[PDB]
RNA sequence: AACGUGUCGCGAUGGAUGACUUGGCUUCCUAUUUCGUUGAAGAACGCAGCAAAGUGCGAUAAGUGGUAUCAAUUGCAGA
RNA sequence: GGCCAGCGAUCCUUUGCGUAUGAACAAAUCAUACCAGAGGUGUCAGAAUAAUUACCACAGGGAUAACUGGCUUAUCCUUCGAUGU
RNA sequence: AGUAGCUGGUUCACAUCGAAGUUUCCCUCAGGAUAGCUGGUGCUUGAAAAAGUAUUGUGCGGUAAAGCUUUAAAUGUGCAACUUGCCAAAGCAAGGUAUUAAGGCACCAAGUGGGCCUUCUUCGGUAAGCGGAGCAGGCGAUGCGGAAUGAACCGCUUAGGGAUAUGUGGCGUCAAAACUUAUGGGCUCACGAACAAUGGAUGACGCUCAAGCCCAAUUAGUGCCCAUUAUUCCUUUGGUAAGGGCGAGAAAGUGUAGCCCUUCCGAUGUAGAUGUGGCGUGGAGGUAAGGACGAAGCUGAUGGCGUGAGCCUCAGAUGGACCAGCCUCUAGUGCAGAUCU
RNA sequence: GCGUGAGCGAAAGUUUGAAAAGCACUUUGGAAAGAGAGUGACAUAGACCUGAAGUCGUGACAAUAAUGGAAGUACCUCCAUUUCGCCAAAACCAGCCUCUACUGAGCAAGAACGAGGUCAUGGUUUUGGCGGAAAUGGGGUGCCCCCACCCGUCUUGAAACACGGACCAAGGAGUCAAACAGACGCGCAAGGGAGAAGAUAUCAGUACUUCUCUCGUACUGAAAGGGAGAUUGUGGUGUGCACACUUGCCCAACAC
């Protein structure tokens, strides 16, 4: 079960990134990298992830169903407290900070058009 | 507000050259700074630990965190007012270029950017 | 600019954590951590204090052991009250020495092989803490019992022989190295 | 793994927790078991009460091999039985055999309560053994 | 040297530990044996109608 | 045996100004008056030298032995571990990853990097090749000198399968009648990836055996019973079952006038009668 | 010796030890694993020496001596003149066909 | 003021450090493996076009001869 | 036993006492063992021990003399990796 | 590499607790062993067998004083709150149907085993900064404040700080405070202010209706100053302490950058013990990453972070090619001191 | 190299560079050398990688027992951060603090009103000042006032007129083995474990196993020897978690 993976990988992991004594998580699937078992994705029996897809959020979903089979264990929507309504359709308590990254992801892309069109 | 800004030196680094500035506990009974004599030197103990929750904040008001690559900065996406990059020393100038113009797109912060 | 004097005297050393690698320990200290505090029980709290001893002090139980203490506690019980579970925060035994046990409903951390095949011709469950939680959250009915550690061979060694009152055992690799004349030896007995 | 000594702990403590008075020495008494009839007699008169002199009989060139005798319980018979085989063993019935050379046992004491039958099979017995396992409708049958 | 300073504080710091209780230790042996042997004589047959009490409570709660 | 004390010393004895170390005797020589012998000085012998009886070499107990390679098996079954400890496994067809029985039937190394591709596991091979690097320090001028990272580990149902790949670099190959606990879990972490072939895989547990069933091949072995039934304690925790048996400003008293009011309900009108 | 520790008696006052000064009384196995192979290597490098030739002589089973051991029943170390008698073999025609004989 | 003190920038003296390592140490192995009155090991003295040392060699003297190999040796010269 | 002090290990010897061992077997002898006393360690919880060194030596000691100041009227506080009578 | 009960040295930090110089024994007296003291580990359960204290009740005592070797203190000290013998016999006997405070037990182990001073009591000594004890407290191991100065006197004992208020000691200057206060009393002319010889010591000056002494005081017949102390506030750390909770966070958690918050108590410390998701070094199994757009190394009014060991960044108008992170393994792993090399 | 000798016995990295391309030529010098020039990517790479400390020279600068602590301030800051927010001041609320009765004029005596103080107390802003620079922080240097006995050491006692101590760099000291023990981790458990060795597959490793052996489950006696259940089950009793039931059973554990 996930209660005994995370207590293996907790100590260490590819994914943990314990750095000047701060943790957090180089995980794709975290939402603020932060070193946690709720946030733990890619351990997870579920998971939600609202990372961007090139201007677009993206929400990469993982329902348990799939189990075990990493091609298509993950499965992605293109798409503000909607991508939540995805988010929580897997993991409820995921929600309330998949919002807040779906966001900021957002703010992000605005930011970043503001600053990839003004470094022209 | 930190409660003491000096470093804790080891006691008589001022006359050797060769000692560290860097902290040693005294020892030997008749060490005036061990004996803890007023006009003597500190010496570092858990009272002078910094407050809780200012504790590893740099004045920018941002915990660093190491980095290296670009990857690296989405680990301060999502928690950009917290963290604020400092790129590795080692790093090339070469990638530097692409921590920093990146780091620019993200809002992260870098230390040394 | 206060008196402590006896303070200190009074500090008690407790285990606060496992000292156990195991991870499966730590599901269970992480269960019963929890079930303690959130129950009102005593008996989650005293599977949750056994579960972070030491394996020296969680000793063994023979299911000899609790094929005794069980009908022993079970023979009283009026009819129709099926016998209490019995927990035990250590290692299940098997007995030669008894052949054939009653249908126990035992729950340990670890179970010999020969005492789960046992355990099992009886037809009693072997069930464990993680079901125990499940069957009995609180202690209800739950027959708590411990390994025996007096008989432990180490503790036949405490004190000294060659104090009069004592009957320890002396190290030794060789048993007739430091035999006695009848004569010289230490007064067996003495009133403390 | 020298990570773990406290040699490196005490790294900067100058005397390794051996006290700046009555310093660290060598042989401060002496090699081994030195004056154990002397200074460190109250040490092994507490502990090691019968280890000066001399209590028996000699043995000169003892063999082992000959006064080979280890021994088994009835007590502990369902050791040797099959689980399966002692399953159904009346006293006035088949019995499982057990030919205890075969275990690496040699005489049988008749410690606790056997209560299955069984023709144990050894070079000795106890007065008490061969009694119970008589009681219990089973025989030892001598071997050697 | 024999001072004997320091040594009621440093016996005093663990206390003087109190006296075992008269219910524990409390073993006869080297008590005038006569009575001693006698004692034995009932205690043995405390123990044969404690046991033959417990085997009426059985059977007693065979109902 | 004997470096560092090759020499011929003495102390000067005390009453020469000097440390009473020994000293190299002679003249001429650079060395002469030298101290000599104690780890202290130069060309003398060191603390402690090592030996050649260090305990070198470790017991295991056969069974904790085969605890592990369970366990790490085990523990390779389980993808988040497995891509826990660095592999690349997102293309991986799933986990574990068992395979067709004639993939040990190639001979060229290509069609065997074609098979690589097929099963997805080519991504972790391209993460061991480019992990390849001189090693950092000493260790590089010790015959260590490249370190690379352990890629997918390959396990024939026997020893005729391999060839093509052999120095198919980054992939380990594993036999599954001598499985290495130093290969199933490299670092000592456990999760590492395993591509089973068919044929190793069915016999998998004619090796290990079952909680319930003895291993063919070692003995009385047989899978060591959980300690937990239901291993994840946070699913008992939520579970109804379990639920239901849970458990469900002033600072001066006398002259604050609020607080006092408080402490002594009838205090105003205790004031009200010190009016006069 | 302070303490209840068992009295020690490590025969090792003896310089066994390699130092400057002594060539030690050492016998590490090391070479272990070396020698295993060797002779593994030498009995297979035998065998296909002498193909059809058994790896190893026949033997007679014979009684382990003493009351701990005569239960046992060790191989033993060639056939007495009477059993190659009785087996109708000849006693030195007998090692020449791969039969231990024991005089 | 001067000297002297101190900070900093350069520079000298010094040779740490770091990287390097055709060396050591240790382990293991292999074999058609064990010197000499048929002059051994050791020691001496010598031999190169320029050669002191080291190496190689022994008045056939940095080699003669056999074999393979090849186009070099190389400071300069030389074939 | 004569109140209360009047006495002593291990090893060994020795004496007693009631069977045990001398291990291929057996008896006798011898020896050993168990067991209970005795022989003694008075340095009395128990090595078996003469001087000398100014020819001397080493490890230390100001734990300890002379000496050197102090105190007192001898102490041993400083100093024995040296404070010149 | 003889041996050394002796001498000298024995290298990171922090946190948690923290001694002994005494008992018995030893050809022991510069050393051991032993026990005590101390740490660690627990165990066991929670007014269990709590108490360096009284009260009450009940014993004990023969020192001071007394007395002429006897009565007798005070301080103490103990304690308490059916079956089977005896009898002549079944009745007796025996075993059975005030304040405060978490108690006990085990294991392993260190250092220590030169103590010193003082209080009071003594003993020896002509006397001593003398030898010896009893008691308790101290120094040792401990500062801080005060006595000008002082190891042990006085007060107070100690995390990093602020306010407040004090303690001993002060309030003429030095020196904070009576900007030399009193609308207080006496006394005093020359000295006066707890524990023979380098010139010179109420601490210095100086003071004299005192700035001295005794007494009392506190604005006057209508106080002030100074502590590492107290109290309070903030912060830290520890608690094997008490609870609550589970724009970014909300981890079931000993320990980290601590899951979060709340409250409470503690904090010194030599020898010593222990802890530490404590620091740091060479190497290894892993992972992750970096490097000719410049690795290591080195330099540094490069700042930043951490109580700290230290880490990190900046800058080299340094270098020229290797290498940090993280978990696991390992060790020839950390140095101002050895008349060290 | 040393010693009559037996014998002792070093230091030394040619690690310039990719290559010698190893500085021709001019110029001064008797020369060594210097100034140019040249090579090379670099010659502060020059016969030499790096290039520390300490020491020294020099320039500039601050300055006037040492060091040191505390706190400021002066000046400087190739530093950090922040601002285009920083310094202030006032207010409000809370907190907090300070500033009759009896008696025969006194006390051993109680509050009230009023006012003040304060953020190094909490919450509420307001208002101004400053904004290539400002601002806070750090760093550096000096000063001021104040505090402050050289460290290590054995020792009751060290600033000692006690020992060791000129500087710096590199090195330097609880290690390895083994036998026990306790504790802690792991494995299995009335068993545990192998060792030597073998057999195999592929690499002194891993995998595998026979047979044994070993510690343990039984102890005791000098020894011959003997060798432990109770009256389908805790030997009893006392005290004893948990649970059960409104006392039972008591685990362990101690005691008897
Ligand atoms: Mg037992
Ligand atoms: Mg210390
Ligand atoms: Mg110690
Ligand atoms: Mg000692
Ligand atoms: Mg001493
Ligand atoms: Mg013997
Ligand atoms: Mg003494
Ligand atoms: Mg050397
Ligand atoms: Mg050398
Ligand atoms: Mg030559
Ligand atoms: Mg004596
Ligand atoms: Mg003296
Ligand atoms: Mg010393
Ligand atoms: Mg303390
Ligand atoms: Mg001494
Ligand atoms: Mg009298
Ligand atoms: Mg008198
Ligand atoms: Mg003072
Ligand atoms: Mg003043
Ligand atoms: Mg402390
Ligand atoms: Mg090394
Ligand atoms: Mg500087
Ligand atoms: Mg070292
Ligand atoms: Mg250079
Ligand atoms: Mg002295
Ligand atoms: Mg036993």
């Amino acid at each position: 079960s996930t209660d005994l993976q995370w207590l293996l990988v907790r100590q260490n992991s590819k994914f943990l990134q314990k750095r000047n004594g701060i943790r957090l998580s180089s995980d794709p699937f975290n939402n603020n990298a932060n070193w946690t078992k709720r946030h733990a994705g890619f351990l997870n029996t579920k998971a939600a992830v609202v990372k961007t897809k090139g201007d677009r959020i993206l929400v990469t979903t993982k329902d348990g169903k799939a189990g075990n089979k990493p091609k298509s264990m993950y499965k992605k929507a293109v798409m503000a407290s909607v991508v939540s309504k995805a988010v929580a359709a897997v993991r409820p308590d995921l929600a309330s900070i998949a919002s807040r990254r779906a966001r900021k992801m957002a703010s992000t892309l605005e930011h970043m058009k503001k600053v990839r069109a003004a470094r022209k | 507000v930190k409660k003491r800004t000096k470093r804790f030196t080891r006691h008589k680094c001022e006359l050797f050259p060769q000692l560290s500035s860097s902290w040693r506990k005294p020892r030997g009974e008749d060490s005036p700074v061990r004996r803890r004599y007023k006009g003597q030197k500190a010496m570092p103990n858990k009272g002078y630990g910094s407050d809780r929750k200012t504790k590893y904040i740099t004045p920018s008001g941002f915990k660093n965190f190491p980095i290296h690559n670009v990857q690296d900065l989405y680990m301060l996406l999502m928690q950009n007012r917290k963290y604020a990059g400092v790129i590795s020393h080692t790093v090339g100038a070469k990638s530097r270029k692409a921590i920093v113009r990146k780091a620019h797109e993200l809002d992260v912060r870098l230390i040394n950017g | 600019g206060v008196d402590l004097t006896g303070v200190q005297k009074k500090k008690r050393v407790v285990r606060h954590h496992t000292y156990s690698t195991n991870p499966y320990i730590k599901l269970l200290i992480k269960l019963y951590k929890f079930l303690a505090q959130r129950t009102n029980s005593a008996f989650n709290k005293l599977v949750h204090q056994r579960l972070l001893k030491s394996r020296s002090n969680r000793a063994p139980i023979s299911l000899s052991r609790i094929a005794v203490c069980m009908k022993r506690k079970s023979v009283w019980l009026e009819k129709g009250k099926k016998a209490p579970i019995a927990v035990i925060v250590g290692d299940v035994l098997d007995d030669v020495r008894m052949a054939r046990i009653p249908a126990l409903r035992v729950c340990a951390l670890r179970f010999s092989k020969s005492a789960r095949e046992r355990i099992t011709g009886a037809g009693g469950e072997c069930l464990t803490f993680d079901q125990l939680a499940m069957v009995a959250p609180t202690g209800k009915n739950t027959f708590l019992l411990r390994g025996r550690k007096s008989g432990r061979e180490s503790v036949k060694h405490f004190g000294a022989a060659g104090v009069p009152g004592s009957h320890a055992k002396p190290f030794t690799s060789n048993r007739g190295k430091e035999r006695q004349r009848s004569s010289a030896r230490r007064r067996a007995f003495r009133h403390k | 793994p020298t990570r773990f000594k406290k040699t490196r702990h005490q790294r900067g403590s100058t005397f390794c927790g051996y006290g700046r008075v009555g310093k660290h020495r060598k042989h401060p008494s002496g090699r081994g078991n030195a004056g154990g009839q002397h200074h460190h007699r109250i040490n092994f008169d507490k502990y090691h009460p019968g280890y000066f002199g001399k209590c028996g009989m000699n043995h000169y060139h003892l063999k082992k091999n000959p006064l080979w005798k280890p021994t088994i319980n009835l007590n502990n018979l369902a050791k040797l039985i099959a689980k399966d085989e002692a399953l159904k063993a009346k006293k006035g019935e088949t019995l499982p055999v057990v030919d205890l050379l075969a275990n690496g046992y040699s005489k049988l004491l008749g410690n606790g309560h056997l209560q299955t039958p069984c023709i144990v099979k050894a070079r000795w017995v106890s007065k008490l053994a061969d009694k119970k396992i008589r009681k219990a409708g089973g025989a030892v049958v001598l071997q050697a | 040297n024999h001072t004997n300073h320091n040594q009621s504080r440093k016996n005093h710091r663990n206390g003087i530990k109190r006296a075992l209780p008269m219910y524990l230790h409390n073993s006869k042996r080297g008590s005038w044996l006569p009575a001693l042997i006698n004692a034995r004589r009932v205690r043995k047959n405390n123990q044969k109608a404690a046991v033959k009490a417990r085997r009426e409570r059985l059977a007693a709660h065979k109902a | 045996r004997l470096s560092g004390m090759n020499h011929s010393a003495e102390s000067w004895g005390t009453g020469r100004a000097v440390a009473r170390i020994p000293r190299i005797g002679g003249g001429g020589t650079s060395t002469s008056g030298a101290g000599a012998f104690g780890n202290m000085c130069r060309g003398g012998r060191m603390f402690a030298p090592t030996k050649i009886f260090r305990r070198w070499h470790r017991k295991i107990n056969l069974h904790q032995k085969r605890f592990a390679v369970v366990s790490a098996l085990a523990a390779s079954s389980v993808p988040a571990l497995v891509m826990s400890r660095g592999h690349k496994i997102e293309n991986v067809a799933e986990v574990p990853l068992v395979v067709e029985d004639a993939v040990q039937g190639y001979e060229k190394t290509k069609e065997a990097m074609a098979f690589l591709k097929a099963i997805g596991a080519v991504d972790d091979v391209n993460r061991v090749n480019d992990s390849r690097e001189i090693r950092a320090g000493r260790g590089k001028m010790r015959n260590r000198r490249y370190v690379a990272r352990r890629g997918p580990m390959l396990v024939m149902p026997d020893n005729k399968g391999t060839r093509a790949f052999r120095n198919i670099f980054g992939l380990d190959l594993a036999n599954v009648n001598a499985l290495n606990l130093l290969h199933l879990a490299p670092g000592g972490h456990v999760g590492r990836f395993v591509v089973w072939t068919k044929g190793a895989f069915e016999k998998l547990d004619s090796i290990f055996g079952t909680f319930t069933k003895a291993s063919a091949v070692k003995k009385g072995f047989m899978l060591p019973a959980p300690m937990l039934t239901n291993t994840d304690v946070t699913r008992i925790m939520q579970s109804e079952e379990v639920r239901r048996v849970l458990k469900p400003q002033p600072t001066n008293g006398f002259r604050n006038r609020r607080l006092r009011l408080r402490l002594n309900p009838f205090q105003k009108k205790e004031s009200a009668m010190v009016k006069g | 010796p302070k303490g209840k520790n068992a009295i020690p008696h490590v025969h090792q006052r003896k310089h066994w030890n390699p130092c400057s000064s002594q060539k030690g009384n050492v016998k590490v196995f090391l070479n272990q694993p070396a020698q295993k192979l060797r002779r593994r290597r030498l009995r297979l490098l035998k065998a296909k020496k002498t193909f059809p030739r058994p790896l190893k002589a026949l033997r007679p089973q014979v009684n382990c001596p003493t009351v701990r051991h005569n239960m046992k029943k060790r191989l033993g170390r060639g056939f007495t003149v009477e059993e190659l008698k009785a087996a109708g073999i000849n006693p030195r025609f007998a090692p020449t066909i791969g039969i231990r004989v024991d005089r």
